[PDB]
């Protein structure tokens, strides 16, 4: 392939490219915290690479042509049906949550891959260290079961221990009333069904569990709604941070080599998302899985490996 | 024969200086004079608790470097052989291997103590 | 263009194709040369000419 | 009676239950170094005294 | 681990086994086993979790005890022979102690109590190193001392290994313990024909190394260590289910596959020496191994256990793993039976 | 095949990494007391030493 | 001139002091705008912050 132990042996050390601009930044907040432009603005002043927030179709954007696959092939879930009926009987809530956790795990792997390969920091939106709060809101509002929380805890316990926290966590204080006002001004007819208690639970698992556990392994920058509208303010604060907490200090060439050999193998990243815990929300049975897999194979450019498809026009396959 | 007599003499008048040390003075034994010494106040816990070794990797590597003076020690005798360039090459090979081991133990911060 | 990224097997690794074909052609010519040397040595050691 | 029970009993099910029972007896160890090496001691003592494998 | 240090440690494991293989002095045999053990200990602790420390402690104690018995057998040989040539032993006490040492190093029953524990505790690559490469140095020394090995001792070890390794894999859902009890049974197969024809012992060793390397390479390629995780392979890459099907049918000894090649030849060399009862018990006992092999093929290939929704993401990513020699080992492990008289090159 | 013995055996973890079961290291409490040539006459350092 | 040390222990040398002071003084004024105009802390701190910022 491209990177391996031989590249580490013959000279490609990952701390020779590690500059002071190599900072992994995660911009967090509630459902309409206005962080969406803010992260891009934090990415455009610091010269960093912005990743959009992982929806259902992030893996569709990273592979193939980048166009979104149909929802039976990726996700088997809908954010809008979760906004309609969060207490559904098909278990769309936890299925949406587990697919979004796998998509954010893939996104965080992509962020670390760009960070360790190029030496350029990546600005993220709601990484895997902050995904769990939605689950807890979904657990407090009676949307899911405790077995779903146990499945999420086992997957998170075996997946997040292999990765690092970000350098900077940016959190945008927007209260529940202003989130509701921005939802009503947004115009999305499903998003206006989000209840007040669900937003308050998101804010409580933010301010009660996430921020007391990240403030020791990284640096928090908790902004309010009015001061986060100026990007120069946030970047102006980022460029004068005294980076002293977290496990980023004790990372040599070897530890980050092991991290990079973990990260670039995407199936090793996604190994433990599909653990054999037969939960009725996420377990797709045999005939449906076979039917959807054999429909996925017949998609254009998906039948073979990414350089071996004559239907989309790959040449010289008899010499590859 | 003389070595056993000499060791028996040294052990004997080292243990006859102890049996006239315990039996000659006057004892006033009570269960505060024989208490453990902890600078005046009572000791917190036992002294049989684990006393965590900080120098443990150096303690292991001492067992691998102490064998070297079971290997490098015939060198006053090995210089008396009639295949001498081979002996010199193998001797400098042994001290060089000890030195490469010590260099590797330096560079991975193994000679430093923990915490 | 189809793929959103450049795939690692998009272009043939012409170094690897050249090494593969050169190694395979060398093994064939050495096999045929060894077999001709073997039939020559067998026809020589036994007089089967 | 015969070809759903007794001829079904005598050849396949007796052997199946025997191999199940022996499989449960062998694999039911506790993972202890103490008991494994004590079984090694008993093996050496049977090999020397009982079976004369040192002869 | 630092890959320079990984290279040096693996070359030292290989150097230990080669020093066992090439040397004509007993002290160099013992040095090779000590070097092999000393270098393979960090391969078991590549991940640094308590199961690797537990497995490494158990492996160190078993191999250290076996090396003690080996060196006592060597010193008794020095007493009763005055020399050090790697050949037959000149005392049945030294013969028994060296046979016990090599049976502990192979993990043959009733010294089998470390092989499923250590194999469960360690990764799949170190499990492959353990179950293939460490089965080469004691089999070399057993090949070299066969004029002095007690017949009753090595046949008792052999059939006791075959029976206990047969029974052990039936109560398992972890794939590494399945391969470990398969190893116990197959080392019993190899050492049974040691005093009758050791060429068949070498043939069984090579075919078992090929099949075990095939199965561990399939497990590493699929990223599965349990039965129920291997059972999702049909939804991810259906050719791997075909390969584990043909390889587990090969390892059970079913014709027309190459894993029938050693076993049959062993019977072919034991009915010549007028032993009919013993390979019959061996062959009937091998059906237990075939039973848990068929259990894994039912769970993986011949049916379709239900997968999850998250598997749909792994459809979009091919395998970027160095599946080293996997089609070559699969072809050698399944379609080699018409080339059965190639075994004469091992004479 | 679950028996009476093989009933408390939970299945092993997925990444083969066990939680550390953080038993207390029990730092040795030295009493660097007042009768000492270093503590200047009257000073009771209750210290905790990791060795 | 690139001053090497500050003379104080733990006081690290600031590379760009002028822009950092402009940042902190406008940030103090931005936070300090949220105080009522009749409060003496606002008037006095705006006074001394504008003095230091003009310097
Ligand atoms: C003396 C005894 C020699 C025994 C065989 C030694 C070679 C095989 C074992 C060593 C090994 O692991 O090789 C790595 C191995 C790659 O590992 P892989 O996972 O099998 O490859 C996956 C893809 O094929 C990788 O594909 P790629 O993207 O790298 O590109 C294609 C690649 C590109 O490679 C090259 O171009 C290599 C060019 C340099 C070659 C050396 C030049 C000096 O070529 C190949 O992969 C060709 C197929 C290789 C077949 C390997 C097995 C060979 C035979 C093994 C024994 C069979 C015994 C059968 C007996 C039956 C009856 C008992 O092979 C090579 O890299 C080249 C093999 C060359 C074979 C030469 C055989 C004659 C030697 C005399
Ligand atoms: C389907 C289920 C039932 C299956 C039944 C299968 C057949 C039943 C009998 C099998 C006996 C074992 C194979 C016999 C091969 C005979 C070859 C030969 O020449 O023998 C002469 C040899 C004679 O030895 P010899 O030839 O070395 O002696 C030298 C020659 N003389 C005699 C002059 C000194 O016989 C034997 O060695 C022993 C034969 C009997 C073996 C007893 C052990 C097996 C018991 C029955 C097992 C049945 C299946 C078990 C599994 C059931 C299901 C799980
Ligand atoms: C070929 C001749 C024989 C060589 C083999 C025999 C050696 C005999 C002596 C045994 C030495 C054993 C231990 C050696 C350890 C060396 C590695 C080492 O310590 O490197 C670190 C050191 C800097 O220390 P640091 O990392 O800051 O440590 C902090 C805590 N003090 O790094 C340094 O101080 C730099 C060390 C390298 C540069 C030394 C240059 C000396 C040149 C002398 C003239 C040429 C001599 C010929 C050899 C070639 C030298 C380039
Ligand atoms: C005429 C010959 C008669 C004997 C033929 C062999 C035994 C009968 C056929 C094989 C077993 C048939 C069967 O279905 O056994 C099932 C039983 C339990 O299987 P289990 O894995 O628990 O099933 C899951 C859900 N059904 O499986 C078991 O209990 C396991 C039994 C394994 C036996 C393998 C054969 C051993 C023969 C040699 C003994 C020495
Ligand atoms: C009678 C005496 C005869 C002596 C003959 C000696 C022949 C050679 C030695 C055979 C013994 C077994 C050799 C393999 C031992 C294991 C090697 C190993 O573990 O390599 C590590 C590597 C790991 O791959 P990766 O997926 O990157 O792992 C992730 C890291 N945890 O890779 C792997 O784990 C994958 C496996 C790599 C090696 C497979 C090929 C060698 C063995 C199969 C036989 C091939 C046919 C030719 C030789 C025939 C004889 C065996
Ligand atoms: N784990 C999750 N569960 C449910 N909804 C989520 C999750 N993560 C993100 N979202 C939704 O993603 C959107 C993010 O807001 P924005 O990207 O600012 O429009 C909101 O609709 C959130 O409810």
């Amino acid at each position: 392939l491209q990177y391996g132990p031989l590249a580490y042996i013959l000279g490609e050390k990952t701390t020779k490219k590690m500059t002071e601009n190599s900072k992994l930044i995660t911009v967090d907040g509630n459902i309409c915290s206005g962080k969406s432009k803010l992260a891009k603005e934090v990415a455009e002043k610091l010269g960093l690479k912005h990743f959009p927030e992982a929806g259902i179709h992030y893996a569709d954007s990273t592979t193939g042509d980048g166009k979104p696959l149909p929802v039976r092939f990726s996700g088997n879930c809908s954010l809008e049906k979760f906004y309609d009926d969060p207490k559904s009987n098909d278990g769309n809530s936890y299925r949406l949550q587990a697919w979004l956790y796998a998509s954010r795990l893939l996104q965080y792997a992509d962020a670390l891959e760009h960070l360790l390969s190029t030496g350029q920091g990546v600005v993220l939106e709601r990484s895997i260290y902050s995904d769990f709060v939605f689950l807890e809101a979904m657990y407090r509002q009676g949307f899911i079961r405790k077995q779903c929380v146990d499945h999420y805890n086992q997957v998170k316990k075996v997946t997040v221990c292999e990765y690092l926290p970000p350098h900077v966590v940016i959190y945008v204080d927007v209260p529940v009333s202003e989130v509701q006002s921005r939802i009503q001004k947004k115009g999305n007819p499903h998003e206006m069904k989000i209840t007040s208690a669900y937003l308050q639970d998101i804010e409580n698992v933010y301010k009660g569990t996430f921020l007391p556990e990240m403030s020791e392994k990284c640096e928090v920058l908790q902004y309010s709604a009015w001061e986060a509208e100026d990007a120069e303010k946030v970047v102006e604060d980022i460029q004068y941070l005294k980076y002293d907490k977290g496990p980023w200090l004790d990372q040599d060439d070897r530890k980050l080599h092991n991290l990079r050999m973990l990260v670039q193998d995407k199936l090793e990243v996604l190994n433990y998302t599909s653990i054999p815990v037969f939960l009725p929300e996420v377990t797709i049975g045999a005939h449906q899985s076979d039917r959807v897999f054999q429909e996925f194979t017949e998609l254009p450019g998906r039948k073979y490996r990414a350089g071996y498809n004559e239907d989309v026009g790959d040449k010289w396959i008899w010499l590859k | 024969m003389n070595l056993m007599i000499t060791l028996l003499t040294n052990f004997t008048l080292a243990t006859l200086l102890v049996t006239i040390a315990f039996w000659l003075p006057q004892l006033n034994v009570y269960s505060e004079k024989t208490s453990p010494y902890e600078c005046g106040f009572d000791p917190m816990g036992s002294a049989r608790l684990p006393f965590s070794m900080k120098f443990f990797l150096v303690a292991i590597t001492f067992l691998l470097f102490d064998l070297e003076i079971a290997l490098l020690l015939p060198l006053p005798w090995a210089s008396q052989t009639t295949n001498l360039n081979t002996m010199l090459t193998m001797a400098l090979l042994l001290i060089f291997l000890l030195a490469v081991s010590l260099a590797y133990e330096w560079t991975q911060k193994g000679l430093e103590w923990t915490e | 263009k189809f793929y959103i990224q450049e795939p690692p097997h998009g272009s043939p690794n012409w170094l690897k194709v050249g090494l593969t074909l050169g190694t395979s052609a060398f093994l064939w010519i050495y096999l045929i040369k060894q077999h001709n040397e073997d039939v020559l040595e067998y026809k020589r050691r036994n007089g089967l000419e | 009676l015969l070809d759903l029970i007794w001829l079904e009993t005598i050849l396949p099910k007796t052997i199946s239950l025997a191999q199940m029972k022996m499989s449960t007896t062998i694999t039911s160890q506790k993972g202890l170094i103490k008991l494994y090496f004590l079984s090694f001691l008993i093996t050496i003592l049977i090999s020397t005294t009982l079976l004369n494998f040192h002869e | 681990m630092n890959p320079i240090i990984l290279i040096i440690i693996l070359m030292t494991v290989m150097l230990g086994t080669i020093i066992v293989m090439i040397s004509t002095h007993w002290l160099l045999i013992w040095i090779g086993f000590e070097m092999n053990m000393l270098a393979i200990i960090p391969i078991m602790m590549k991940k640094h979790n308590p199961r690797a420390t537990e497995a490494s402690t158990k492996y160190f104690l078993t191999q250290s005890t076996a090396s003690m018995l080996l060196m006592m057998a060597i010193i008794i040989n020095l007493m009763f022979s005055g020399q050090w040539t790697v050949m037959k032993l000149f005392n049945p006490m030294a013969s028994m102690l060296m046979t016990m040492a090599l049976a502990m190093k192979l993990g043959m029953a009733p010294f089998h109590f470390w092989v499923p524990e250590v194999t469960q505790g360690i990764p799949l690559s170190s499990g492959l190193i353990l179950l293939t490469w460490q089965k080469l140095a004691p089999m070399s020394v057993l090949y070299q001392i066969l004029p002095s090995i007690n017949l009753d001792l090595i046949l008792t070890l052999s059939i006791l290994s075959i029976t206990i390794g047969g029974w052990g894999g039936l109560n398992q859902t972890q794939l590494r313990k399945i391969m470990a009890y398969s190893s116990i049974a197959h080392m019993g197969w190899m050492t049974a024909v040691l005093l009758y024809n050791p060429t068949m012992t070498l043939l069984n060793l090579i075919i078992y190394i090929i099949m075990t390397s095939t199965m561990f390479t399939l497990f590493m390629a699929n990223s599965t260590t349990t039965t129920l995780s291997l059972s999702h392979t049909w939804n991810k890459a259906p050719i791997m289910t075909i390969l584990v099907l043909i390889t587990l049918l090969s390892m059970g000894g079913l014709p027309p596959l190459s894993g029938f090649m050693p076993k049959w030849m062993i019977i072919q060399e034991m009915t010549k020496n007028d032993s009919i009862i013993l390979p019959t018990l061996m062959a009937i006992t091998a059906l237990l191994n075939l039973y848990f092999y068929m259990r894994l093929t039912y769970s993986t290939a011949l049916t379709m256990f239900p997968s999850t929704n998250n598997m749909k993401m792994k459809w979009q990513f091919p395998t970027t793993k160095r599946m080293t020699l996997l089609p070559t080992m699969t072809v050698l492990s399944t379609m080699l039976l018409p080339l059965t008289p190639i075994l004469s090159i091992l004479e | 095949y679950p028996t009476k013995e093989t009933a408390h055996w939970k299945p092993p973890p997925w990444n083969d990494v066990d939680p550390p079961k953080d038993t207390l290291v029990s730092n040795l409490t030295l009493n660097f007391g007042p009768q000492h040539p270093a503590a200047h006459g009257v000073l009771r350092l209750v210290m905790e030493l990791s060795g | 001139l690139l001053k090497k040390t500050t003379g104080l222990v733990g006081l690290a040398v600031c590379e760009t002091p002028h822009e950092r002071l402009k940042i902190l003084y406008t940030k103090i004024l931005d936070v300090l705008g949220h105080i009522p105009k009749n409060a003496a802390y606002r008037k006095y701190t705006e006074q001394i912050t504008n003095e230091k910022l003009s310097i």
